[PDB]
């Protein structure tokens, strides 16, 4: 497995679907980052880097296999069962009621962020809660810019836009290559553009991989799964693809989750926007109790377009 | 520049504190020494710190000293004003407030009078504007306090 | 390829930022996250596009020929070249290499991108005044650490009493430097700030805008990170402007305001990165990534520009080396 | 490499009365401080004070034909000439002071209410020391200046260059206690100077910046200096130029009781008279155009004609006789 | 990093005003009298002259005021409280005059070394409102230490 490190030169857009075109509807809010776009920025290197074969003009996926993305300070969202209490983020664990999983009553979930180490914790079932200062939020940096006129140094007529950047320190993405020799050609660029306004990030390329999809969890029927990036699907055939891929059926499964993430972009072939789709949220937990005692995996994929980053889930423990 | 407005500010308070808390029913007291905060960066002004040092000094010698300055020993207001306005100014060059804080002073625990009289010029300069600005600062709590 | 833009304020900058939050009714642009002044990646963009545009059409732009933008255009649109030169002289386009370049005007966004990435413009060096040697360069280790990130990657320990200083900022015997009118002791460092000219010198030359780099170690003053922020964030000129009623010789109604200045003697830069020229069928001498960074360093280096606003009151000048 | 401007004049200022350029009242000993480059302490007019007095008179010349193109300007006919069709309501607009006459705005900008139409053609820079008076135990006062002042002059002459592309138109060190001085400054026998208050030392290029200021302002110094010229370090000077400037007490008087009012005392700061400043004018095209004044040499030539030898006023108080300085324009 | 003549004049004038009050710790009249002469010597200056008021000590010392060089006084050697603080006065204005506060000092006089009295006798006019000017500086600075530390 290849890491990619994304050092953003200074802000990033990553923008929302609405209409932002110059002299109309001007105003450019940015999201967490989709790893579509990840994808994207790496296809169209490879595009005009002359290997056209790796890249997969046209088609929804490329040949290769973006595992998933991840930012960095590395970071992950707040798991959607952890509720603010005070200046606490407390950890809430399954209930059962009429023979079915639920999450008890305790409060209403507020966003934020946490370090790789206090989610791998939480993975191992072994946090309680986070203190409330190590809750990240994301860095916005709002920007107003104008149009002027070419001599008489006046702003045009309806030129003004308004920006909200992400402050990000980094991008963490990792790729499975089938010989495409992604490695090499990401060696031989030092900087691309990922996201709007043409802005440019700095990569490095590391042949390794993350400790997090390493980690040994043991054998229970007690499994969750963290999903890490938007998982595309319905919730029904996930739950069955999961069955199939750890070879063990399931008794019962919960998903904790929030607003569904609304996922377009922009084809880069056909000069028009994507067709919308529906996904899981980054920070979802899919709780299963599986009949039979199962490994649990360190990260397993789900879901639709695999290969864009979708559907990484990080495998956890609960009880 | 901004933590040693703090400092300026926090060591202003207390002196003043100091001036209203021995000389609470004492109005002429506490009248005197505003009265004295007000005129004495316009001495500085048109004389020069050297000057307005040597000026308190004649309000009191065998020695150039702020430490030996006992105020409350004086005959009359003026004079308790006039000794306790001047250690302030000396003890905030010299000592700041204190060698456990950010500004422990300029002079290094010595006489400024005399610290004048042996460094550059350049020394000088940045003492006459810390004065300035710490008459400043007690000029501040005087008006709201006394 | 890529070009760093190194930038040095003649004249106080103002690039305006609506969005900063301050009790300044006109503050200027700074980092979210470091508070820093900074300087947009599209302000530059503009100001760069449009003298680079001026000089197109003026034909002073150099490929080592003088670039005919209208002889090219024909050999390159061929059979729509005369309606899209119509279309530049209309303003609604802008001339060939200009849009190869910076991309193409608004009302043809769509046909293709820009081969340039004009990031922001970072703070390096903020003058601030010293009792002795006039003013000091002050940085700070993150800025060095932010510089030396910049650089590795397109190809310090200080306590808020001390500073790492060049000899002209210290005063004689007493191992202490004076900024504005806070006393900073001297920390014996040997190679930091030669460490830092030596960058200085690897990416803008022998001479620092008009001076030797040799001079300005001796006046470069290394102080902790939050004492920089202090000093980039309390030291800024701020200025009281008015507007006088000249019927009655008074300040008109609603006639005073206060505008922050990013002081001159300030250096900064910015990396250009760029990327292939993505117009089709282009001309030979502009068809790759090299061929646009050369054009850009011939054209910018040791030019004059006017950055931010202000510029009829004598504002936001500054000296380039590319 | 300065192609956004065409051409560019000097703008010699030399005060006869003492000076105040404001910045605002301060919660300090000296109430009313004069305009400073903050991380220099240098004394400057920013050039939106400047500017502010350039078009105040301008404006008025214009309004009174007294403003001279190539003859006489007429800015009525002009902006009938100009503006054609919708010239009359605009002749009206500049009557109510709602905007400003044609050569003006050009020049200058819009008034206020036609801010968006289009910018100023002309660029006016801060104002920088160049001479400062000190005085002197002999010689009774000296111009001094520093190298740190005549690099910037050197440096602002190659603004001027690359603007008017001109390669042909493009060292001082010096101890603390050392001073480049001229013959009238000199204690007898002594080889040393007395400025202020401190003693500096002779040393063996006045001649040299002394023919240089015979450029921008002609043959004649503002109708008047190398004797009494002295070069001095660059902290001695920004020390001067600091801690040499007038504070004066001033109050207000109670008109019946002859005492002084309350909310009447202050101290406030002048730059001193026979001060010698500076500012670079850069013009670029304009804007806006009738062909008097269609590009960039013509408006140069206007703003010369307009304003070298002029008498104008910066900075407030100008009732008490502040402000008044001579101007020299050149090329 | 130079020094301002403030400086040295503070300087001086603490110097040989503590050596006024080391001298004659135990004589009050000497003290007194030293502030005194202090005090009113400038005021003799600004009405008769700086050259009247140099010859106006020596006279005081009975000496011939043309041929007294100052470093040939030694108040040491006098009586009276009187003459003890005249020839102090006269000693301490005339050394700053010739010497200053030292040789490398920011300031080491105005007539290098040649007696401030035969000096004026013997320069031009301009010279002369030189050394007046800061006899008056020297003197402002003499009383300032004497009116604090010399005591009646
Ligand atoms: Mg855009």
């Amino acid at each position: 497995m290849i890491e990619v490190t994304f050092t953003p030169y200074d802000v990033l857009l990553f923008r929302e679907s609405r209409p932002f075109d110059a002299g109309s509807e001007s105003v450019a809010r940015s999201i967490i980052p989709l790893p579509q776009t990840v994808a994207g920025a790496i296809r169209t290197l490879l595009f005009y880097k002359g290997l056209k074969n790796c890249v997969g003009v046209g088609e929804e996926e490329p040949e290769f296999t973006l595992v998933g993305i991840a930012i960095g300070t590395r970071i992950y969202p707040l798991p959607f069962n952890i509720i603010k209490s005070e200046k606490f983020y407390k950890v809430v664990n399954p209930g059962r009621f009429l023979g079915k999983l639920i999450l008890p009553p305790k409060g209403k979930y507020k966003s934020g962020y946490v370090t790789e180490s206090i989610l791998e914790k939480y993975l191992k079932g072994e946090l309680k809660e986070v203190e409330e200062n190590k809750v990240i939020r994301i860095e916005k940096e709002k920007r107003i810019g104008i149009k002027l006129s070419r001599e008489k140094k006046v702003v045009e007529e309806g030129m003004l836009y308004t920006v909200e950047f992400l402050r990000i320190e980094k991008i963490y993405a990792w790729i499975e290559d089938p010989g495409c020799g992604i490695k090499d050609i990401l060696s031989s660029y030092e900087f691309l553009t990922l996201g709007g306004e043409s802005r440019v990030a700095f990569v490095e390329v590391d042949d390794k991989t993350p400790d997090i999809f390493n980690r040994e969890l043991g054998s229970t029927k007690k499994a969750l799964f963290y999903f890490s990036t938007p998982t595309i699907g319905k919730v029904g055939e996930i739950v069955q693809e999961l069955e199939k891929r750890l070879n063990a059926k399931i008794d019962d499964y919960l998903l904790v989750s929030s607003r569904p993430t609304a996922i377009s972009g922009w084809d880069m072939h056909e000069k028009k926007p994507k067709g919308t789709k529906f996904a899981i949220p980054p920070g979802s937990v899919l709780f299963v109790e599986f009949k039979e005692e199962v490994e649990v995996p360190p990260y397993i994929k789900l879901g639709k377009l695999k290969k864009l980053g979708y559907g990484l889930a990080l495998g956890g423990i609960w009880e | 520049i901004r933590e040693i407005e703090q400092e300026r500010a926090s060591f202003a308070f207390k002196v003043v504190s100091d001036i209203k808390d021995k000389y609470s029913q004492n109005k002429k007291v506490q009248g005197k020494y505003s009265s004295y905060a007000e005129k004495a960066p316009t001495i500085i002004l048109n004389n020069g710190l050297g000057a307005t040092l040597a000026f308190f000094l004649s309000k009191l010698i065998d020695d150039v000293d702020y430490k030996s300055i006992n105020p409350e020993s004086f005959g009359n207001a003026e004079n308790i004003a006039y000794a306790f306005l001047y250690k302030h100014l000396s003890t905030w060059l010299a000592e700041g407030n204190g060698k456990d804080s950010a500004f422990s002073g300029l002079t290094n625990g010595e006489d400024p009078l005399k610290y004048i009289m042996e460094k550059t010029a350049i020394d000088v300069a940045i003492s006459t504007e810390e004065a300035l600005s710490i008459l400043n600062w007690i000029k501040k709590f005087a008006k709201a306090m006394l | 390829k890529a070009v760093v833009f190194g930038l040095y304020s003649i004249t106080p900058v103002h690039a305006g930022s609506g969005a900063e939050l301050s009790v300044i009714d006109l503050p200027i642009q700074r980092e979210r996250h470091t508070g820093f002044p900074v300087i947009w990646g599209q302000s530059l963009k503009g100001v760069l596009r449009s003298r680079f545009r001026q000089l197109e059409l003026d034909e002073k732009i150099e490929v080592s020929q003088k670039w005919k933008w209208k002889e090219k255009t024909k050999e390159v649109l061929k059979e729509k070249a005369d309606e899209f030169i119509k279309k530049v002289e209309e303003r609604k386009r802008d001339p060939l290499l200009t849009e190869i370049v910076f991309g193409p005007a608004t009302d043809g966004a769509s046909e293709h991108a820009g081969a340039v990435s004009v990031g922001d413009a970072k703070i390096l060096l903020f003058p601030v005044r010293s009792a002795k040697g006039v003013f000091a360069f002050v940085t700070s280790p993150i800025v060095i650490q932010r510089l030396k990130e910049d650089f590795e990657l397109v190809s310090v320990e200080l306590s808020n009493n001390e500073t790492i200083a060049g000899n002209a900022l210290i005063l004689n015997g007493e191992n202490k430097v004076i900024l504005e009118d806070i006393v900073l002791k001297v920390k014996s460092d040997s190679n930091v700030i030669e460490n830092l000219v030596e960058v200085l010198k690897t990416l803008f030359g022998d001479n620092f805008f008009g001076k030797p780099i040799e001079s300005i170690k001796e006046r470069i003053a290394i102080v902790s990170d939050d004492v920089f922020k202090s000093f980039t964030r309390f030291s800024t000129e701020i200025v009281a402007r008015v507007r006088i009623d000249a019927e009655k010789g008074t300040v008109a109604r609603g006639g005073l305001w206060y505008e922050e200045f990013l002081p001159s003697d300030t250096l900064m830069y910015s990396l250009i990165a760029v990327g292939s020229p993505k117009k089709e069928n282009l001309p030979k001498e502009v068809d790759n990534t090299q061929k646009i960074v050369n054009v850009l360093k011939v054209t910018f280096n040791n030019a004059f520009l006017q950055i931010g606003g202000d510029e009829t009151v004598g504002k936001g000048f500054v000296k380039v080396r590319a």
